[PDB]
C-alpha cells in the first residue's frame, strides 16, 4: 500500500497564484484540500486514522502554515532567480509488511528536480544548474529540516498505519465485476475489432481473455485501467479477428470477488439479446 | 505592527538592573532578535533567540524566548552610563534569506547618574565677546527641569557630565532671554528646585 | 513542455437504450492542469455535472474525472468537450459505446 | 563594513537626492529601511544581487538600483517633505547596518540658515564655590537641526568633562518653520581655566547647501559650514 500526499501549485504572475491537494491511500481518496478552504477535508469516515481531536488539529496547523509559507517562498525565489510557473510536490511512504521508506518529490514545470534525501533538499542528477543557488537558500533553513525530517521519519509512517487498521473495511471491500461485449471496424481492411467490457470491479487487480475454450488468444490486448465516479475500476480487453471468425470465441474474467464463478461471455443466446438493448444510429463512430 | 515593544522610556539608575519586554504576533516565529542603537549611529546586534523556549547570554546583557506565548525579555545586569541607547526587538519568519524582518519601535532606555553629594546652584555666566546665560547645575538626578512657559525665554533639558579625570560626574541646564530683565533667580522657578540651592546676588 | 490532454469516453453499466446510467468523462495527460470540462447532450451544455478533484501520476502528468447522469437512445448524442490551452480549438469527442 | 554616503543632506520639494551604500562583506542581499519616531524600521527596496532590484512594503517615491555586488543607492526622483527621514542600509543573509543617512526635504530654501555660535564664560561664584569653572556654548538660529557640537582645547578635541543637550530645541515653539538652538557645556578646574596659557573652541558644523545649489536671494549662501565661537583662561 503506497500512501501520496499531491500538492499542486500554479503560479500565473507577481500577484495570483493557488495552490490544491489531495491524499491517496492505495487508490482510495482519504483527504482534499482546496485554495478556496482554510482547513484540510476528510473525504473519508476514517481519513483521521487513530490521532486524536488534539494530534491532527496540532498537524494540520503546521500544515497551514507551510502552505502560506511555500506560496511567499517560491515568489521570493523566483525574483531571486531572474512566470507562468506550476510547481508539482508529491510526498508519503510506501508501507511494506515489517518496515517502510519515505519521498519528498518535487516537479518544476512538469520535470522531476528536487527531491528531500537525508537531511536536506538535493536535485535529482541531469536537473538545471541554476536551481543549486535556490537549493542552497532553502537548506540554510534548520526549522523547516528538522520538522519535514519528522514528518518523514516519524509522523507519515504512525499516521499511515492508523488508517490501515481505521480502514480496514474500506480497502477489503469487494466489488463483483459486469462484463459486456460489442465490437468495431478494425483499422485493417475486412477485419473486426471485439471489444470485451469490463466494469465496476474492486480491488484493482484482474484477469481477463479471450479464449476458445482451451487456448487463450495470444492477441488479446488490455487496455488502461479507467476510473469510475463511484472508486471502481474499469477495463476493456481487445482482440482482432478476421471477419467472420468472431464465432467460437469467448470471454473470460477472473476476479477475487466473485470466487470461483468467472464471468464467461460468449460471442453468439445471451449475446445475441444483450446487443439489442444497446443500438444506435452510429454517429459519430471515430 | 507585529512587534511592539515595552516599556516605551526607561530611566534607571547607574548600577542597578533594568528589564525590557518585547511582544510580537509575526506567524511564523523563527526567530527573535536584540539591537542597540546608539543615538546617531545604526543598530548592532547584541543576541539571538532560536529555539521554542531560549535563553542566551553575552556579557553582561541575557534575554529570553517564549514562543508559547509570543514574548521575549532582555535583561542589563549593572547598567552603565554607556547603555544610554535604544533597543530594538527583530522577530525574522523564516530560518533564510527569503525571510522577512519585522521591527519593534524600540525601548528608549537612559542611565542617570548617581550623586552621593550635590550642590545645588545657579550661575551666571558672561559672554567672552562682549549677553549671558544662567546655568543650573550639581543638582542630583531626583530633579527635572521644565521647559520654559515663557515667550521670549529659552530652557534646556538635564544633561550628564562627565570629568573622567576625576571621576566627578555633574547634571547642568543651561536658560536664557532676549529680554533685558532677566534675573537668574527667577529663571528655573518653572521647575521644583531643592531647598539648598544656592542663587548669588549678581549686582 | 505543454502537454495535449487525451479524453475517454465510457458508460458505468452496459448500454441499455431506456436504462438510467452514468457517462464518466476521463481527461488525462495535461499540462498545465488549468483546464475546461462541459458535458453535451445533443450539442448542449448539461446543467448538472459532477466532477472529481485533479490529480497526477506517478508520471507526473494531471488527472481528472468528470460524469453525469444519463439515460442514452438510439438518437441521442453524447460527447466531451474539453477547452485547454495546448488546443488552439476546443476538442470534441463523442461517446461510442461500441469501442 | 557597511558604509553609507552622504551622512546629512538638506533638499527641496522636487529634487534629486541619491543615497549611496557600500558593503565589502560580499553579501548578496542589500536593503534599504527607513526611521521614524514609533515606527521600527521600514523597508523601501531590497536586493537579490547585481542588476536585481526590489519593491519593500513602503517603495512609493523611490526608485532603487543596484549596478553590482558592492553598492545599492536610493533615488529619490522627486524629493517630497514626507521623505523627511533616517535612512539606513544593511547588507546580509537574515543582518548588518550602515551609520545611517540623515534627510530633510523643505517646502523652499528661503528658511535654512546657519548657527550663530557663542562661548560663555565661567561664573566667578562657581569657581569660589566649586573650584570648577564651567563654559558654556550656545548654537543658535539655525535651520534645519542638522547640527554637530564639538569642544576643542589647546588646538585638540576634548570628551573628558564635555555636555550636549540630546535635542536642539525650537527657539518659538508654536510655529512650524522655527529656527532651533542648541547649548554645550565644557567644565574643568578652576586652575585649568585660570591659566592664561590654554586656549578654549566651540565648534558647530552645519549642514545646508552645496556646490550646485541655486541661490538667487539676498543674503549670504547658507552652505554646510562651520562655525567656531572661542575663549582663553584669566588669573583676573
Ligand atoms: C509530508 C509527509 C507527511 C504526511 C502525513 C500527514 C498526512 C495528513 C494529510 C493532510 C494533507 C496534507 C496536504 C498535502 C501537502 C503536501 C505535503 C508536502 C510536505 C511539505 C513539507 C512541509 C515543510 C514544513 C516546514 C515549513 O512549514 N516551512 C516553511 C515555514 O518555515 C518557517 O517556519 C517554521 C516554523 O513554523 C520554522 O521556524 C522555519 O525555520 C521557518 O523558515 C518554509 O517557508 C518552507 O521553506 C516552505 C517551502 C517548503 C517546501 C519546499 C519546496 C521545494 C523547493 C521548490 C524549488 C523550486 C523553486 C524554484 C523556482
Ligand atoms: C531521518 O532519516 C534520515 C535518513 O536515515 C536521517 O538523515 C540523514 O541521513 C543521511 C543519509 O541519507 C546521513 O548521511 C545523515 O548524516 C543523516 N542525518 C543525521 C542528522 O545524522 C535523519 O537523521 C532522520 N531524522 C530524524 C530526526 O529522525
Ligand atoms: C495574473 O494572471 C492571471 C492569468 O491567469 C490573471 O487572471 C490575473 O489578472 C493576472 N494579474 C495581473 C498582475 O495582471
Ligand atoms: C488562494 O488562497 C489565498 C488565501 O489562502 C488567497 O489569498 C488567493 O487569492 C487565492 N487564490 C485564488 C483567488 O484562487
Amino acid at each position: 500500500y503506497t500512501f501520496r500526499c499531491l500538492q499542486m501549485s500554479s503560479f500565473a504572475n507577481r500577484s495570483w497564484s493557488r495552490t490544491d491537494s489531495v491524499v491517496w491511500l492505495g487508490d482510495l481518496q482519504t483527504h482534499r484540500w482546496s485554495n478556496d478552504s482554510a482547513t484540510i477535508s476528510f473525504t473519508k469516515p476514517w481519513s483521521q486514522g487513530k490521532l486524536s481531536n488534539q494530534q491532527w488539529e496540532k498537524l494540520q496547523h503546521m500544515f497551514q502554515v507551510y502552505r502560506v509559507s511555500f506560496t511567499r517562498d517560491i515568489q521570493e525565489l523566483v525574483k531571486m532567480m531572474s512566470y507562468p510557473i506550476e510547481i508539482q510536490l508529491s510526498a508519503g511512504c510506501e508501507m511494506y509488511p515489517g518496515a517502510s521508506e519515505s519521498f519528498l518529490h518535487v516537479a518544476f514545470q512538469g520535470k522531476y528536480v528536487v527531491r528531500f534525501w537525508g537531511t536536506s533538499w538535493q536535485t535529482v542528477p541531469g536537473a538545471p544548474s541554476w536551481l543549486d543557488l535556490p537549493i542552497k537558500v532553502l537548506n540554510a533553513d534548520q526549522g523547516t529540516s528538522a520538522t519535514v525530517q519528522m514528518l518523514l521519519n516519524d509522523t507519515c509512517p504512525l499516521f499511515v498505519r492508523g488508517l490501515l487498521e481505521a480502514g480496514k473495511s474500506d480497502l477489503e471491500k469487494q466489488e463483483k465485476p459486469v462484463a459486456w461485449l460489442s465490437s468495431v471496424p478494425s483499422s485493417a481492411h475486412g477485419h473486426r475489432q471485439l471489444v470485451c467490457h469490463v466494469s465496476g470491479f474492486y480491488p484493482k487487480p484482474v484477469w481477463v481473455m479471450w479464449m476458445r475454450g482451451d487456448q487463450e488468444q495470444q492477441g488479446t490486448h488490455r487496455g488502461d485501467f479507467l476510473p469510475n465516479a463511484d472508486e471502481t475500476w474499469y477495463l476493456q480487453a481487445t482482440l482482432d479477428v478476421e471477419a467472420g471468425e468472431e464465432a467460437g470465441l469467448a470471454c473470460r474474467v477472473k476476479h477475487s470477488s466473485l470466487g470461483g464463478q468467472d464471468i464467461i461471455l460468449y460471442w453468439g443466446l445471451h449475446h445475441i439479446l444483450d446487443a439489442q438493448k444497446m443500438v444506435w444510429n452510429h454517429r459519430h463512430h471515430h | 505592527t507585529q512587534v511592539e515593544q515595552s516599556p516605551q522610556s526607561l530611566v534607571v539608575r547607574q548600577g542597578e538592573n533594568s528589564v525590557l519586554q518585547c511582544n510580537y504576533s509575526v506567524t511564523p516565529d523563527n526567530h527573535l532578535r536584540w539591537f542597540k542603537q546608539d543615538t546617531g549611529k545604526g543598530l548592532v546586534s547584541l543576541t539571538v533567540l532560536v529555539d521554542q523556549k531560549d535563553k542566551t547570554s553575552n556579557g553582561r546583557y541575557s534575554a529570553t524566548l517564549d514562543k508559547d506565548a509570543k514574548h521575549s525579555t532582555l535583561h542589563i545586569t549593572a547598567t552603565l552610563l554607556d547603555d544610554t541607547a535604544t533597543y530594538i526587538c527583530v522577530v525574522g519568519d523564516r530560518g533564510s534569506a527569503l525571510g522577512r524582518l519585522h521591527f519593534g519601535a524600540g525601548t528608549q532606555l537612559i542611565v542617570i547618574p548617581d550623586i552621593q553629594n550635590p550642590d545645588p546652584a545657579v550661575y551666571q555666566l558672561r559672554d567672552s565677546k562682549s549677553k549671558s546665560v544662567c546655568l543650573f547645575t550639581d543638582f542630583d538626578s531626583q530633579t527635572n527641569v521644565s521647559q520654559s512657559k515663557d515667550s521670549d525665554v529659552y530652557i534646556t533639558d538635564k544633561c550628564v557630565l562627565d570629568m573622567r579625570s576625576m571621576d566627578f560626574k555633574s547634571n547642568s541646564a543651561v536658560a536664557w532671554s532676549n529680554k533685558s530683565d532677566f534675573a537668574c533667580a527667577n529663571a528655573f522657578n518653572n521647575s521644583i528646585i531643592p531647598e539648598d540651592t544656592f542663587f548669588p546676588s549678581p549686582e | 513542455i505543454q502537454k495535449t490532454p487525451q479524453i475517454q469516453v465510457y458508460s458505468r453499466h452496459p448500454p441499455e437504450n431506456g436504462k438510467p446510467n452514468i457517462l464518466n468523462c476521463y481527461v488525462t495527460q495535461f499540462h498545465p492542469p488549468h483546464i475546461e470540462i462541459q458535458m453535451l447532450k445533443n450539442g448542449k451544455k448539461i446543467p448538472k455535472v459532477e466532477m472529481s478533484d485533479m490529480s497526477f501520476s506517478k508520471d507526473w502528468s494531471f488527472y481528472i474525472l468528470a460524469h453525469t447522469e444519463f439515460t442514452p437512445t438510439e438518437t441521442d448524442t453524447y460527447a466531451c468537450r474539453v477547452k485547454h490551452a495546448s488546443m488552439a480549438e476546443p476538442k470534441t469527442v463523442y461517446w461510442d459505446r461500441d469501442m | 563594513a557597511v558604509t553609507q554616503s552622504p551622512r546629512n543632506k538638506v533638499a527641496v520639494t522636487g529634487g534629486k537626492v541619491t543615497l549611496s551604500c557600500n558593503q565589502t562583506n560580499n553579501h548578496n542581499n542589500m536593503y534599504w529601511y527607513r526611521q521614524d519616531t514609533g515606527h521600527g524600521l521600514r523597508l523601501i527596496h531590497y536586493s537579490y544581487g547585481a542588476g536585481s532590484t526590489e519593491k519593500g512594503d513602503i517603495p512609493d517615491g523611490y526608485k532603487a538600483s543596484r549596478p553590482s555586488q558592492e553598492n545599492f543607492s536610493l533615488i529619490l526622483e522627486l524629493a517630497t517633505p514626507s521623505q523627511t527621514s533616517v535612512y539606513f542600509c544593511a547588507s546580509g543573509d537574515a543582518q548588518f547596518f550602515g551609520p545611517g543617512t540623515r534627510l530633510t526635504v523643505l517646502e523652499d530654501l528661503k528658511n535654512v540658515f546657519p548657527p550663530e555660535v557663542a562661548v560663555f564664560e565661567p561664573s566667578e561664584a562657581e569657581i569660589s564655590h566649586t573650584q570648577k569653572a564651567t563654559l558654556v556654548c550656545l548654537a543658535t538660529g539655525f535651520y534645519p537641526d542638522h547640527v554637530e557640537l564639538s569642544w576643542w582645547v589647546n588646538g585638540k578635541e576634548v570628551h573628558s568633562g564635555v555636555c550636549t543637550d540630546p535635542q536642539p530645541l525650537k527657539e518659538q515653539p508654536a510655529l512650524n518653520d522655527s529656527r532651533y538652538a542648541l547649548s554645550s557645556r565644557l567644565r574643568v578646574s578652576a586652575t585649568f581655566w585660570q591659566n592664561p596659557r590654554n586656549h578654549f573652541r566651540c565648534q558647530v558644523q552645519f549642514y545646508g547647501l552645496s556646490e550646485n545649489d541655486e541661490w538667487t536671494q539676498d543674503r549670504a549662501k547658507p552652505v554646510t559650514q562651520i562655525v567656531s565661537a572661542e575663549a582663553w583662561g584669566r588669573a583676573d
